[PDB]
């Protein structure tokens, strides 16, 4: 019982449909990555390595295109708006290896690394990742081996009672920071090497986001 | 010294302000409305549900004419139904897609929107040319957009979380007023019927008056424990109420400079997203995390009924200038339109 | 002198708020209360009007 | 006691496999945002509810002739009708259940690659193929399934091919290849091959998570198979030996109409096996109630 | 600026075809629905043919249907009129018709210039073909429907067209009240069931003309005769 401009109406909401439908499956096979880390924390020199309030980089490697969201100028409080990005299939979270010794420029007596680390148990045990993939980046690894031979990791972790090289150090912050899973059954931790001067920064967030999309897959489909 | 005086003296003037809060305190509004009757149980069912967001809802907003409504979403887009007909007039791609805000203009011929990118931008609904077309972007906050409301077709009063609200000339894209005081994000402001006021909340737990002429804050309201997430003026423009993530709402008055009435449930300890008033103003709907959307009576304290249709965190609401429905959408991507029945 | 140029608009902010009229509690509530009465009955959502007068019939 | 255990074992598993595919059914489609949008695992588990729905809808119809008298009591019309409109179900339902093992095999072993045509308009395309090619093979049911005279005025439903003790075998060795043997190899194969290939070499495969999810996969893959394979086989090795049998026994017909039962069980099993071992899926249907 | 631009018309045979062209600029052509409209010389409007907003929809008037084929080309901006076995009954001026349909949309508010074209049902009245005016007086124009044009919905889908001499139409009233953009003040549309007035406040030069009011009730869209108004 519609009339003749009614029935004309609702012609036009099924061609919008038509293109809600083409975008939201174009957006629905595209892999969104949340980019954290702390002040002098690599987080720039990432993005340097892959080319307002939020910048948001777009970048495409091996058929597969990234949104990465750099949320560093938003000096508001991060949970009011961290649930915004409840649904990007990983976050890449940058860690400076060599700001162990080091302290905050403004507390001037909290340990950089204490504070990554609190930073680091602040996003892998919020409510809204509980089931994201973190991939966790260490970097600056080649200036941290020159000055565990200075400066001992005694200073930043007293409990560490350990040979004073990197293969073994390194390695014990490492666990540390995939130590603060409280859920290592619901999300897993990955964690890579990176450098100044490296070539497979990349590739790791790439084989990372595929085991996401992997483990995504299985739920919809019902295995998992 | 000086500093050390001039801080003494501050503590003196809030004490002074909760002393003449206290004496005109006479009564409390549980006692006045003690006598009025209940509005009983309040069941809505869903006329209309909405589909064809793919994301997360995060806000909505009707239009003058109580039938058309702009809705925003993080899938990207920005649709305005028809809500008689469930149709869609228009869908806006939006530049960025981390919306937390839309308006839907009195004229209904501009909406507005903005996130995490800062950003205000509008969009002209009535062109020759037969789509919409960004007319603006209102830049200049230093901080994510929580709020926007249209004035009229030349101005407009956003709350960003850069602890400041400003008010726009959309012709020249200047703000031409920055309202600051606030020491925390805000993130939502309500016009007055009149729209010469509006209030706004922050993560300060505080709720500021403030006059859109002049420009400066007038009164501010405490009270919360956690940072204030919704705002909504009352039908009359005397009143406003607030939801928080403490699970508590809570109706401040402009006249009285002091809170009213808290609407908080032991069982409820989800925070709030979303507040609105129906036309008589009987009615205050709340939506929360708990995936449910609780309308209260305002003058009892009551929950009256709730609306559970959705699967995820209801983040917005919003009733019709007639009165006629409620929209509320949610992070489970759908919309729903609720009435009752004789 | 960031901190005592802030402290003396805060201080200055909390003079006109505090030089404002206040009127008692159980006024405003009645206020309140009035307005909702007078448009109880062309409320949709507090009184369902019947199926012909409904658009989402 | 053996006219009443019987019909009741058919009785129990044509309710119990309705109640779980009309969840199925239900669930996926109250779980919709846009249709033909995103939901190409949910197409799949849809139809393989239908198709097992009808299997079990059209069961009455085929076993009152196995239990009160053994007379077809509906004509020679029906006779054709409902003989072919079973064996649709049963050929519908095991190819379901292959190309949504094959989707699954897809959306793991190449997640990237696949993404250009794992559409919910080309899964809709898929499903409309299965069951062009599921009459396609359900041809010689109806062609021969026509009334057969017993001794004494009863009569019944049946096949009656033109060359009996030459069209007999082609009949039921090209239904166990096409039914059960070539869908069996493909559904193990596919399982087989995720186990293998559900992780990643730069996995931590010495971390908690990616064993806790191997194993549940695992353990899924492996009920998959072996639900479809116990419910299946014994109907056709019995099916391949009456062409050595000339006279049947009385324990032969006993264990013809128990594997008629667990043919059966097959489309009551399907259900749940997803709304089990699917804790997404588990979730979701608590919240709705 | 918008624009619709016609080709295709000429003298042609008796029996003969011919293609007409819509050329659209300046505006979303593919999210308007398009009408052509004919004129036969010293006539009034006829209605051709239409197809929707996606090209889901096609309609046909009853002395064309089966002759005459419509179509469009969305990434060209073009919009078609295939024409075949042209006769006499055919030469008239074709107009092409822009109209978008949502809630609250103004249809028909733009026409074209129009193509000329020489060849070798709910009925509309408007039985006072010409009111003799004068500028600054106030004139109204009366229109009948042979069927009720007011809907379920609310809606009375009346329209109102004002062609100067030498000129294309334009719209002036749309459902029957709403004012078309672009449209004088001074006019004003009135009308219930059957019976509808047009009311021009403070006659003007411009305002001279033949006035065409149109049923959009439902297909076929039927013309009145037209009042011209002369001075």
């Amino acid at each position: 019982t519609l009339s003749a401009e009614d029935k004309a109406a609702v012609e036009r909401s099924k061609m919008i449909d038509r293109n809600l439908r083409e975008d939201g499956e174009k957006a629905a096979r595209e892999v969104k990555l949340l980019l954290l880390g702390a002040g002098e924390s690599g987080k720039n020199t990432i993005v340097k390595q892959m080319k307002t309030g939020i910048v948001e980089t777009h970048f495409t490697f091996k058929d597969l295109h990234f949104k990465m969201f750099d949320v560093g100028a938003q000096r508001s409080e991060r949970k009011k708006w961290i649930h915004c990005f409840e649904g990007v299939t990983a976050i890449i979270f940058c860690v400076a290896l060599s700001d162990y010794d080091l302290v905050l420029a403004e507390d001037e007596e909290m340990n950089r690394m204490h504070a990554s680390m609190k930073l680091f148990d602040s996003i892998c045990n919020n409510k809204w990742f509980t089931d994201t993939s973190i991939i966790l980046f260490l970097n600056k690894k080649d200036l941290f081996e020159e000055k565990i031979k200075k400066s001992p990791l005694t200073i930043c972790y007293p409990e560490y009672a350990g040979s004073n090289t990197y293969e073994e150090a390194a390695a014990y912050i490492q666990c540390q920071f995939e130590d603060l899973n409280k859920r290592k059954d619901t999300k897993e931790i990955y964690t890579h090497f990176t450098c100044s001067t490296d070539t497979k920064n990349v590739q790791f967030v790439f084989d990372a986001v595929t085991d996401v999309i992997i483990k995504n897959n299985l739920k919809d489909c019902g295995l998992f | 010294s000086e500093l050390d005086q001039l801080r003494q003296e501050a503590e003196q003037l809030k004490n002074q302000i909760r002393d003449a809060r206290k004496a005109c305190a006479d009564a409390t509004l549980s006692q006045i409305t003690n006598n009025i009757d209940p509005v009983g149980r309040i069941q809505m069912r869903t006329r209309r549900t909405l589909r064809g967001h793919l994301a997360k809802i995060y806000a909505m907003h009707w239009g003058t004419d109580s039938r058309l409504l702009v809705s925003a979403s993080q899938d990207g887009k920005l649709i305005i139904w028809d809500s008689y007909t469930t149709n869609k007039v228009h869908a806006i791609p939006l530049r960025s897609s981390w919306v937390m805000t839309c308006a839907y203009a009195p004229s209904g011929n501009y909406v507005a929107c903005g996130g995490l990118d800062n950003i205000c931008s509008i969009y002209n609904l009535k062109t020759r040319e037969g789509n919409v077309r960004v007319s603006r972007e209102l830049a200049g906050h230093t901080g994510y957009l929580s709020c926007c409301r249209f004035l009229d077709d030349n101005q407009i009063v956003t709350s960003s979380g850069d602890t400041t609200c400003a008010l726009w000339d959309i012709e020249t894209g200047q703000q031409t007023t920055t309202f600051t005081g606030h020491t925390g994000d805000v993130m939502s402001l309500s016009l007055a019927p009149d729209t010469r006021l509006f209030v706004s909340g922050a993560c300060d737990a505080s709720a500021k008056l403030w006059d859109v002429r002049e420009g400066m804050c007038r009164q501010t309201f405490t009270g919360h424990e956690s940072d204030i997430n919704a705002i909504c003026f009352f039908p009359n423009g005397n009143a406003f109420a607030t939801g928080s993530d403490d699970a508590t709402c809570r109706l401040f008055d402009l006249r009285a400079d002091q809170e009213l009435m808290t609407y908080s449930h032991d069982n409820i300890i989800c925070g709030i997203t979303s507040v609105s008033f129906s036309k008589s103003g009987r009615l205050l709907l709340a939506g929360y995390d708990d995936f449910n959307c609780n309308v209260w009576d305002a003058l009892k304290a009551d929950r009256a009924g709730v609306l559970a249709g959705h699967d995820n965190r209801v983040s917005c609401l919003g009733v019709t200038d007639d009165g006629m429905a409620v929209a509320t959408g949610s992070w489970d991507s759908f919309l729903k339109i609720w009435n009752g029945s004789s | 002198t960031a901190s005592i140029a802030q402290a003396r608009k805060l201080v200055e902010q909390l003079k006109m708020e505090a030089n404002i009229d206040r009127i008692k509690v159980s006024k405003a509530a009645a206020d309140l209360m009035a307005y909702c009465e007078a448009h109880a009955k062309e409320d949709p959502l507090l009184t369902p009007v019947p199926a012909s007068e409904n658009p989402f019939r | 006691y053996i006219n009443i255990i019987m019909p009741s074992v058919f009785g129990t598993i044509c309710l119990l496999g309705i109640i779980g595919n009309s969840t199925v059914i239900f669930a996926v489609v109250k779980k919709s945002k846009l249709h033909w949008c995103n939901n190409v695992p949910d197409i799949f588990i849809i139809n393989l509810s239908v198709v097992d729905l009808l299997f079990l809808l059209g069961m009455p119809f085929m076993i009152h002739q196995l239990m009160g008298n053994g007379v077809w009591h509906f004509g020679e019309t029906m006779c054709t009708l409902i003989t072919a409109m079973d064996a649709n179900s049963q050929f519908t339902s095991t190819y379901i259940l292959t190309a949504m093992a094959i989707d699954r095999y897809l959306a793991t072993v190449h997640p990237i690659s696949s993404t250009k045509f794992r559409k919910p308009s080309v899964a809709t395309l898929v499903i409309c193929l299965l069951w062009a090619l599921s009459f396609i093979s359900i041809t010689p049911v109806w062609l021969y399934a026509r009334l057969i005279p017993f001794p004494g005025g009863a009569v019944g439903c049946g096949i009656r091919l033109p060359n009996p003790d030459t069209d007999l075998y082609w009949f039921t060795l090209y239904q166990f290849f096409l039914a059960f043997a070539l869908p069996f190899v493909v559904i193990t194969a596919a399982y087989v091959r995720i186990l293998q290939r559900m992780t990643s070499s730069v996995a931590p495969a010495s971390q908690r998570s990616i064993r806790l999810r191997t194993k549940r996969v695992t353990r899924t893959a492996i009920a998959i198979c072996l639900v479809f394979f116990v419910c299946w086989a014994p109907y056709y090795v019995l099916q391949l030996t009456q062409l050595s049998i000339s006279r049947p026994t009385l324990t032969f017909v006993y264990l013809y109409n128990a594997a008629i039962s667990l043919g059966y069980a097959n489309s009551c099993l399907n259900p749940f096996v997803y709304i089990v071992l699917c804790e997404t899926f588990r979730k979701r249907l608590v919240l709705s109630v | 600026d918008v624009q619709l631009v016609e080709s295709g018309g000429g003298l042609v045979q008796p029996g003969g075809s011919r293609k007409l062209s819509c050329s659209a600029s300046g505006f979303a052509f593919s999210s308007f629905g398009m009408h052509w409209v004919r004129q036969a010389p010293e006539k009034g409007l006829e209605w051709v043919a239409y197809i929707s907003s996606g090209s889901g929809t096609i309609y046909y008037a009853d002395t064309v249907k089966g002759r005459f084929t419509i179509s469009r080309d969305d990434p060209k901006n073009t919009l078609f009129l295939q024409m075949t076995s042209l006769r006499s009954e055919d030469t008239a001026m074709y107009y092409c018709v822009r109209s978008i349909y949502y809630y609250g949309s103004s249809p028909f508010d733009f026409w074209g210039q129009g193509t000329t074209l020489t060849v070798s049902d709910i009925v509309m009245t408007q039985a006072t073909s010409s009111v003799p005016v004068t500028p600054g007086e106030s004139v109204s124009i009366s229109c009948r429907s042979s069927k009720s044009l007011l809907h379920s919905n609310g809606n009375t889908y009346l329209y109102w067209f004002l062609q100067r001499p030498g000129q294309s139409p334009q719209l002036l009233i749309y459902r029957m009240s709403n004012l078309a953009s672009g449209v004088p003040d001074r006019f004003s549309g009135s009308g219930s069931g059957t019976a509808f007035t047009l009311t021009i406040s403070r006659l003007e030069a411009e305002d001279v003309g033949v006035y065409y009011c149109m049923q959009h009730l439902e297909y076929p869209l039927t013309f009145g005769a037209g009042t011209k108004l002369e001075l």
